[PDB]
């Protein structure tokens, strides 16, 4: 979830 | 620009571009850098970005 959050943003 | 033989020039070119890119990547996965602009009203946990 963290990698997704700060990757897609 | 004579003193440095033209090689070292483009070397540092690629060097700073790489270090800047990795800076952006590191700041991307960085805990404290999300800095809720204007915390002087702490009213909410607003998540913003930097770098």
């Amino acid at each position: 979830s963290a990698m997704v959050e700060e990757l897609r943003m | 620009l004579n003193p440095l033989s033209p090689d070292i020039w483009m070397y540092v070119l690629l060097a700073c571009l790489g270090v800047s890119c990795v800076l952006f990547v590191i700041a991307r996965f960085s805990p404290y850098e999300w800095y809720n602009p204007h915390p002087c009203n702490p009213d909410s946990d607003v998540v913003e970005n930097n770098f």
